[PDB]
């Protein structure tokens, strides 16, 4: 069959690229030293590094390391400092949020103090990383779309961790730091407040997540289809339209009656991805503070389905018949 | 001990200042929070109980 | 020389299967044996690919290539 | 009404079947053998759905519910009011999806490009067929499929998830969720980078691929390239679909007990003291 | 919590506000994507009576690098072809077109190319982006099979020549083109093949798109050290047109 | 003289002088605060 | 003590001013909320209980 | 004289004078506020 | 022993100084944390128990 | 001489002397703190 | 035994020194933690049980 | 004289001597610590 | 056995040295841990039993 | 002869001699360790 352009047939290697520069002097903070990976060269680029080391990055790294070490050492101490038992129960341990009886006051170290300290460190680290991603775009002379799309997810992060506990007046409304405990928190939160399926904003966030996954599948397939016309060089196609863009647009116009441009599809992708955490945070912020039962809300607003048939196994079969006796 | 000024011949005067400021603020906040967590050194609760 | 690496990966997969079956023989369960077999696959396959396939073919080129780096070093 | 560059591409040929019998356009849409089949199947399915809605007693979009038969009917046919309409609509939907994929194949052949898009659509078709065909076939009854209702196809998901006590402990569910999240993050980053490169601050020149490569190497220390990102996104979406299908198909016919108990192999390994 | 009127509460207000915002956002997104290809035309080249429900957007300006000027969109079509050898098969709209001469030589159908600028694409330094491997210092093969020196087999099993060079992308360290030296029987000079349409084996390189007799009419580059966007388009599309026009069986229904 | 940042002996000496001038004030304030706290609510 | 003016030879005034403003407002808001979280120092509840 | 930002001695001195004036005003206002709050509801 | 000064002919002081500072701070922090985690050397609880 | 970092013997000796003085001061402080803690609460 | 000094002609002393330091510190920490993991040699608990 | 790093035979002796001295000091400290621990609590 | 020195004419001494250094330590650690996983040869538990 | 790494015959002989001496001393220590372990608690 024809070449499908999933793996590269032959690789070439030249002198390492150090990066572009301007009067802002990005070179003064970049590291020296690069590597090449032939295993990754089958899919993408082979050069590894260098990286830019500012102050926001160092602060974020140190503070996130502190949070990681606090959580890990608390989990280790909870098991008796036994390394085999620490390894055995790794997925089951956690650092629990404070008890409901303490409200918004600072709890003791045994019942949530370390949780608050680690949460403060994690918040500082995340904000430092966001500031770094803004500063890099400001110094290379580019737009700030990356910072906005990160802020989109930071919004849901903050809603799940900071704003909602303050609105509900308790530090016990946060999420524990664990693998299985956090899934347990998800399920318990869903059960406690009715059914989260009947929250309209959860449905909207699900809609946008599905749309975003569908849109990347479509765009990846489309770009790999027209790569024989140099379709992967999107910027030059935007500045000077070629046949690849025309064919890509005509495919979708003949398929579903409307199409896009080489620059407009990226706007669609940006918005579908960004709209998910925003709707999710808006929906989460209204739970408990405004609505306490979502199934009752749906019933009162008349979009809860009704069933006619009966309940129970004895209405459909027999216990002996099920066993085959 | 009289020749400790040579640290400025090894380190920049701006990075040290920024790191020192951030470190000092974080440590002070952490110590104040740790003090607030106990039942004997919480000034708010002691003032509340003494009224 | 990707063919030798693929051969090493296949040898690792076969060794993992053999170790899994041996662990069934000893008295373990399916998943307990499978986890150790997968470990063996990744570790032994990676070790063989790095070591054996790192011996790229050369008879006299290797010596002068080794000697050339002995001259760059010592003056740098 | 054509685009200013469309006319030279509107040539004849590239049909799998039909020749020039169905080789024309209706507005922007392209018609063929599979376009005719798609139109027939979709119209029949929609009209049957609205007939069932009329016979149910409600036209509310939120409350229309067409459900599969009872488990006692097995793999046989049920009365059209007691769940046979669901089977007919399922057949129509399968036909329409296959016809849509083959029409995409024909359009790709006519335009002279690759066949990646129909291959990607085949994975979603596979997931749907696994949901409505393969799992009910293995379990032994057509009543294991989800109903055709906007709000009634979520109660089925809830009850099926709670049939195993804690569905979050399914490892394939974990893999699929991780793939979904990674795909969303990658799409956001790709869109943001392209838009920022093409839209600089006012009074500044546009940028190129070198600028993007530098940015991500400064940001995280690695850049995948303008060609590897599309491969990565396509692979992530396909993997998400495949592992969703695997997770749903292993829940019923292979595992029967609760999902948390599956980890007893790790919790009871002989190596532990 | 209470309600403003009836069952209307804060959640309903948020939902309706989101409805309005989403409607406006959909309008903006659809309008932003109409900067190329409008206004619509009929099959005779005249402006159509129907133009849709979305009016055209306003103008935006791009400032290009290397002193190449500015681009304002939406505007006139500068990539439009002038004289196309095509024939209508019907008196109205909605029916295909028929090639007049040789579709592969006339650049119509799947062999169509766009009238791009006749200048090479530049990297950050201002050098041509795609350069032959014999003029790039410090570049070499690091993995895979080296195709240089191997014979080239066409789509019908004919050997036309040997691979003599590769054209690489220095900025991104990727191979773009493979150069071919033709035997005197099959033509003269050298031709380029894009990397996406070849399959490198251990002993040969195969091009399945076109046959042996179609190799002498591949468009040639004017300069031996660089290629322009227009030439790349014509070369690349000529190679794509063979998937349909290289044989009569590739055009008729497969059944 | 060994140098890595470009500063000279006199500049480094003056910078160290003012640095310790600030440091002594900070330490004195901290010591006063600690003594007041120990007087109010003793530990140890 | 009298040569503290030299700090402006190292730090850019713009960044320092922006950071100072953000830090001051955030610290004031955090202290106000921390007082509001107690029972003795909540002036709204004291006013409510006064009458 | 040493200079990293690019200012001179006189500009730095004037900027520091203005900054210290504003800081002293703000500190005095805060001191009055704290004294009034302590009189209204004392801690310690 | 007397030739220990040769480490500065092998290692760059700038990196090792930062590494030493970070390691010392981390070690002190974890040791103080371990002391705080026990019921025998917790001075905050000792203050409450004694009075 | 062998020098991977571009330093001479005398500079290395000076840096070693200053580092040793700092290390001795730190060790003395640590010893005083440990003696005080052991006096306050023995752990052996 | 008298020709063991030739090892530095094969390995660069910088990487060897870094690896040796990291390995020694990690091994010491692991051994101290292992001693902490038991009951007989847990010195904090032994001190707590002797008061 | 073989050398895969570039060091000379003369240079590769002083470093070995210093490393041996450091190893001896570490061994003596470890022996003292182990003797003290054995005195405190035997394990054999 | 007098011609065993030719193995250095084929194998790279540095790679072999690194591999042996890793392997010997790994084998020693596994042997010590295996001795620790039994009852008759566990000195940590034997000390507590005899105390 | 059969050189691959860049060694001579006498260089390989010296390398083998030093390596074997080190290995045999390392094993000599372990032999005493094993006899001590056997004397403390036989395992056969
Ligand atoms: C109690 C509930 C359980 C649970 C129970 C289940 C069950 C049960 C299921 C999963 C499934 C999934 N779960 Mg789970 N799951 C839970 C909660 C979660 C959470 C979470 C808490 O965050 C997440 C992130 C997910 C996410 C997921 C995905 C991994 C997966 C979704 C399938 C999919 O997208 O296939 C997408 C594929 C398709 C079906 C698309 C089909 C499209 C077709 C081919 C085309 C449509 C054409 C259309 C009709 C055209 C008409 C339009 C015209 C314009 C008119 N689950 C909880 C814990 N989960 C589902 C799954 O894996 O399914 C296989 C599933 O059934
Ligand atoms: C029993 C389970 C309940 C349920 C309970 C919940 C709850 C509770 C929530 C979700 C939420 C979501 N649900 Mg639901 N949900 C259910 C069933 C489903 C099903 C299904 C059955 O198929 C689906 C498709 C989903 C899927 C979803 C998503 C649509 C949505 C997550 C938003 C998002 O962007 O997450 C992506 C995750 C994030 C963006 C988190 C933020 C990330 C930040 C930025 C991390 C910072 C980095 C970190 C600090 C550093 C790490 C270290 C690095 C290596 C350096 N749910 C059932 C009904 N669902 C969320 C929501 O918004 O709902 C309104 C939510 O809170
Ligand atoms: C999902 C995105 C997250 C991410 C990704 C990421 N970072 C990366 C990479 C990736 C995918 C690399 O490939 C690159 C790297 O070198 O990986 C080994 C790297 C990197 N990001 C780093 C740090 C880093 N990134 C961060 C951020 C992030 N990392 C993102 C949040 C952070 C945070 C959160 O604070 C840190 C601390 C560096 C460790 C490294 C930058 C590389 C560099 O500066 O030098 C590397 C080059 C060399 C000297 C040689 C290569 C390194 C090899 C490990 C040694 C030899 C291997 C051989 C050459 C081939 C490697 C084989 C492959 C299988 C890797
Ligand atoms: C549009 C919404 C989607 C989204 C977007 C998004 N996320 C983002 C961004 C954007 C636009 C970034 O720019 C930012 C980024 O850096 O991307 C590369 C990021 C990011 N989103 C992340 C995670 C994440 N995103 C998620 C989801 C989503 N983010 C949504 C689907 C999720 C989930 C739950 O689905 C997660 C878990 C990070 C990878 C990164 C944020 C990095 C950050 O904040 O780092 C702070 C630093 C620390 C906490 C220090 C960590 C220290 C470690 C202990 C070691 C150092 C790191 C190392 C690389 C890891 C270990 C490596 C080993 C080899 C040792
Ligand atoms: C860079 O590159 C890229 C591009 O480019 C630059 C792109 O653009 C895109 C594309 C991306 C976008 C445009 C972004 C937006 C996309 C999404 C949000 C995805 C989600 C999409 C949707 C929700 C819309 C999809 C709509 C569908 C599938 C329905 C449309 C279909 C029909 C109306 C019917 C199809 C018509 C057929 C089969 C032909 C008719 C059949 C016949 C037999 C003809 C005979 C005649 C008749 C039956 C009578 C006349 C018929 C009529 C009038 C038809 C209408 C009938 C009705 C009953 C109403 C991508 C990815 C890309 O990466
Ligand atoms: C980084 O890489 C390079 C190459 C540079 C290196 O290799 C560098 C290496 C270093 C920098 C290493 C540094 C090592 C140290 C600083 C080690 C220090 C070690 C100690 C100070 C150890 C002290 C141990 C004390 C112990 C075990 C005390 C025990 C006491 C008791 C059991 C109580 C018994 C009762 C009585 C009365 C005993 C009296 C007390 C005594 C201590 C004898
Ligand atoms: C960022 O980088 C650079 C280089 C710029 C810096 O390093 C800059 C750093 C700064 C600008 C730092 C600035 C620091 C401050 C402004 C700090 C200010 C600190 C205070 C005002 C602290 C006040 C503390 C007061 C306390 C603790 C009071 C306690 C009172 C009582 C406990 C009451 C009890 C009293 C009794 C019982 C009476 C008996 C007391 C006696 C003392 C006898
Ligand atoms: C952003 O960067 C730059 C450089 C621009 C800046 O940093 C700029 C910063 C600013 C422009 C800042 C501006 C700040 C303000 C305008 C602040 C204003 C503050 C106030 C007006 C505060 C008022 C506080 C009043 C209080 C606390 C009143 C309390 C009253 C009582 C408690 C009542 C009880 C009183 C009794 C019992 C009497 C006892 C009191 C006596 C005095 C006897
Ligand atoms: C985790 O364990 C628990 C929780 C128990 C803890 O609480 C643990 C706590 C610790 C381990 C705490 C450790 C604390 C320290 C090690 C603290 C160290 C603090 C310092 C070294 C502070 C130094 C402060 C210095 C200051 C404030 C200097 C100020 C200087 C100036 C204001 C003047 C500077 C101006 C200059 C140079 C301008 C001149 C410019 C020229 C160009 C000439
Ligand atoms: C109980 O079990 C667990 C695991 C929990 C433990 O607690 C385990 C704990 C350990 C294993 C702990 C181990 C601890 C160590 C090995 C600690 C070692 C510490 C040091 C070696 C510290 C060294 C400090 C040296 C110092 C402070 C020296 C100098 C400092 C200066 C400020 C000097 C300034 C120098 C200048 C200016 C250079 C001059 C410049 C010129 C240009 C000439
Ligand atoms: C990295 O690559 C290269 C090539 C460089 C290498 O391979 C390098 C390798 C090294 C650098 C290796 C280094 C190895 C060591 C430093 C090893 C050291 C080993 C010891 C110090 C071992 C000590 C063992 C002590 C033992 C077993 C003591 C036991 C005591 C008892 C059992 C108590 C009871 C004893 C009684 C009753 C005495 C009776 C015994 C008799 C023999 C009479
Ligand atoms: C000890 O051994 C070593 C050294 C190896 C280790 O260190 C081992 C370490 C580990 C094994 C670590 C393992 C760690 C995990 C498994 C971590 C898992 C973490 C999570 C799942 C975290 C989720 C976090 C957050 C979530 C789900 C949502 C929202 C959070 C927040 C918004 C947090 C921010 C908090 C705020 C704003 C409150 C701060 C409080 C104030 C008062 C300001
Ligand atoms: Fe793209």
């Amino acid at each position: 069959p024809e070449y499908q352009n999933i793996f590269t047939q032959v690789q070439v290697q030249g002198p390492a690229e150090l990066g572009v520069d301007n009067e802002n002097n990005l070179t003064e903070e970049r590291t020296t030293g690069t590597g090449f990976s032939q295993l990754i060269g089958w899919i993408g680029n082979a050069q590894l590094g260098p990286i830019y080391l500012g102050w926001f990055g160092i602060i974020s790294l140190v503070t996130g390391t502190l949070w990681f070490n606090i959580v890990g050492f608390n989990m280790l101490s909870q098991v008796g400092y036994s390394i085999p038992e620490f390894i055995r129960q790794l997925f089951w341990l956690a650092l629990e949020p404070p008890s409901p009886e303490y409200g918004l006051r600072m709890p003791p170290l045994d019942d949530g103090g370390w949780f608050i300290i680690a949460s403060f460190f994690l918040l500082v680290s995340v904000i430092s990383w966001w500031l770094r991603t803004y500063q890099l775009a400001e110094m290379h002379k580019m737009g700030k779309h990356v910072a906005w799309a990160f802020a989109a997810a930071i919004w849901l992060f903050l809603v799940l961790g900071l704003f909602r506990p303050i609105l509900m007046g308790s530090w016990s409304e946060a999420v524990p730091y664990g693998i299985f405990p956090h899934l347990d928190w998800t399920t318990a939160f869903s059960i406690r407040y009715g059914n989260l399926y009947y929250n309209p904003f959860h449905a909207l966030s699900i809609v946008f997540l599905y749309g975003s996954v569908l849109l990347f599948a479509m765009h990846g397939a489309t770009i790999l289809a027209v790569t024989r016309f140099g379709g992967d060089r999107e910027l030059e196609q935007i500045y000077d339209r070629g046949t690849a863009s025309e064919r890509a647009g005509l495919f979708w116009r003949w398929t579903m009656g409307f199409n896009a441009t080489m620059e407009g599809i990226h706007r669609w992708a940006w918005w579908f991805a960004v709209l998910t955490p925003i709707t999710g945070g808006i929906g989460i912020l209204l739970t408990g503070t405004v609505v306490d039962n979502w199934f009752l809300w749906a019933v009162e607003h008349n979009f809860a389905p009704d069933y006619t048939q009966d309940y129970g196994y004895e209405a459909y079969t027999t216990y002996d018949g099920f066993l085959g006796r | 001990m009289s020749k400790f000024y040579k640290i400025w011949l090894i380190f920049d005067p701006r990075r040290v200042f920024v790191a020192q400021g951030v470190f000092l603020f974080l440590l002070a906040a952490m110590i104040h929070l740790v003090l607030l967590s106990t039942e004997h050194f919480n000034w708010f609760e002691l003032a509340a109980a003494n009224a | 020389d990707m063919t030798c690496t693929i051969t090493c990966w296949g040898i690792g997969v076969l060794l993992g299967i053999m170790t899994t079956v041996g662990l069934m023989v000893v008295g373990w369960s399916f998943l307990q044996g499978a986890f150790m077999g997968v470990l063996a696959w990744l570790i032994v396959g990676g070790v063989l690919a790095v070591a054996v396939c790192g011996k790229d073919n050369a008879e006299q080129i290797r010596a002068e290539m080794a000697a050339a780096r002995e001259r760059v070093r010592g003056a740098t | 009404a054509l685009l200013s560059f469309e006319r030279k591409y509107r040539v004849r040929g590239g049909t799998l079947i039909g020749g020039d019998l169905f080789d024309f356009w209706v507005g922007p849409f392209y018609v063929g053998f599979f376009g005719v089949t798609t139109a027939f199947f979709a119209l029949l399915g929609t009209i049957l759905i609205f007939w069932g809605a009329s016979q149910q007693g409600t036209f509310n979009p939120w409350l229309i519910n067409i459900a599969p038969p009872d488990l006692s009917y097995g793999l046989g046919m049920a009365p059209l009011m007691e769940g046979g309409l669901w089977q007919i609509i399922t057949i129509c939907a399968i036909g329409a999806f296959v016809s849509w994929a083959l029409r995409e194949v024909e359009i790709c052949r006519k335009l002279g490009m690759g066949y990646h898009v129909p291959f990607a659509f085949s994975v979603a078709i596979f997931a749907y067929v696994t949901l409505v065909v393969f799992r009910p076939l293995l379990m032994g009854a057509w009543g294991h499929g989800f109903p055709y209702g906007i709000w009634s196809h979520l109660d089925w998901v809830s009850n099926t998830g709670y049939a195993y006590l804690h569905f979050h402990y399914n490892p394939a569910h974990m893999l699929a969720v991780t793939f979904f999240f990674t795909t969303t993050l990658a799409l956001a980053l790709h869109g943001a980078l392209v838009l920022s490169a093409a839209n600089p601050p006012k009074g500044e020149e546009v940028k190129g691929p070198d600028n993007e490569d530098t940015f991500f190497r400064d940001f995280i220390g690695y850049s995948i390239g303008t060609l590897g990102i599309h491969r990565v996104g396509l692979l992530l979406a396909l993997n998400a679909g495949f592992w969703s299908a695997v997770c749903i198909i292993i829940s019923g016919p292979v595992w029967t007990k609760g999902w948390p108990e599956w980890w007893n192999w790790w919790l009871e390994m002989p190596i532990w003291p | 919590e209470e309600t403003f009127f009836g069952n209307f509460d804060l959640a309903s207000l948020s939902l309706w506000l989101f409805y309005g915002f989403f409607a406006l956002l959909i309008y903006y997104l659809q309008t932003e994507n109409m900067r190329e290809g409008y206004p619509l035309e009929d099959e005779d080249g005249n402006t159509a009576a129907n133009q849709g429900p979305f009016p055209l957007p306003k103008e935006k300006t791009f400032k290009l690098q290397h002193g190449r000027g500015e681009l304002t969109l939406p505007g006139e079509d500068v990539q439009r072809r002038d004289n196309l050898a095509l024939r209508k098969t019907a008196h109205g709209n909605g029916f295909p077109m028929e090639p007049t001469g040789d579709p592969m030589l006339d650049g119509v159908g799947p062999a169509s190319w766009s009238k791009r600028r006749d200048v090479p694409e530049l990297d950050a330094h201002g050098h041509p982006k795609i350069v032959p491997m014999s003029a790039a210092e410090g570049f070499g093969v690091s993995a895979g099979t080296d195709p240089r020196g191997l014979p080239v087999m066409a789509g019908d099993g004919e050997i036309v020549g040997l691979v003599s060079d590769m054209w690489i992308d220095e900025a991104e360290q990727l191979v773009r083109y493979l150069e071919l030296e033709l035997d005197p029987e099959w033509g003269d000079g050298k031709r380029l093949v894009q990397r996406q349409m070849v399959r490198i084996k251990s002993d040969r390189v195969k091009v399945r798109s076109i046959y042996g007799k179609h190799f002498k009419n591949v468009p040639k580059t004017k300069s031996p050290n660089q290629v322009t966007l227009l030439e790349e388009d014509k070369i690349m599309a000529y190679y794509a047109g063979g998937t349909l026009y290289a044989d009569e069986s590739r055009l008729e229904p497969q059944l | 003289d060994l140098s890595f940042t470009g500063l000279t002996d006199e500049q480094a000496q003056e910078l160290h002088s003012v640095y310790m001038s600030g440091l002594w004030l900070f330490s004195a304030v901290a010591v006063v605060a600690h003594l007041a706290t120990f007087i109010w609510r003793p530990w140890f």
